[PDB]
């Protein structure tokens, strides 16, 4: 109990759905931050990216 | 000591001794290309990570 490396993602971070159009805050992939969201069809990514 | 499943000849993979899963923090698997020249690899760390 409370230890190991079996735990749960029932905590908040339960997968929260996105928002545009006022900024919040940023907690994606060890990044903080606020900002406007837009919506663009980009295609220069890959999968590690 | 470790062997590969590819025309075994004498020995047979064998390099721990562990009856139970202990506490792990990463593992996985990964794909590649069957067919290539070399592979590179890259390692190192910093800050403990
Ligand atoms: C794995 O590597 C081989 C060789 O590097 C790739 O085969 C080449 O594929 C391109 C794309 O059609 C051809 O133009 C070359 O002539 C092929 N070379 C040979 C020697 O066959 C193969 O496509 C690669 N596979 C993946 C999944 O990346």
């Amino acid at each position: 109990i409370n230890s190991g490396t079996t735990c749960s993602n029932d905590l908040l971070y339960s997968n929260t759905e996105i928002s545009t159009g006022v900024c919040v805050n940023y907690d994606l992939y060890g990044i903080t931050g606020q900002g406007i969201f837009k919506e663009v069809s980009a295609a220069y990514y890959n999968n590690w990216q | 000591h470790t062997v590969c499943k590819s025309k075994g000849s004498i020995r047979n993979e064998s390099w721990h001794i562990d009856s139970s899963e202990p506490l792990c923090l990463f593992k996985k698997n990964f794909t590649y290309n069957v067919s290539a020249d070399w592979l590179y690899f890259h390692f190192y760390q910093e800050r403990g990570v």
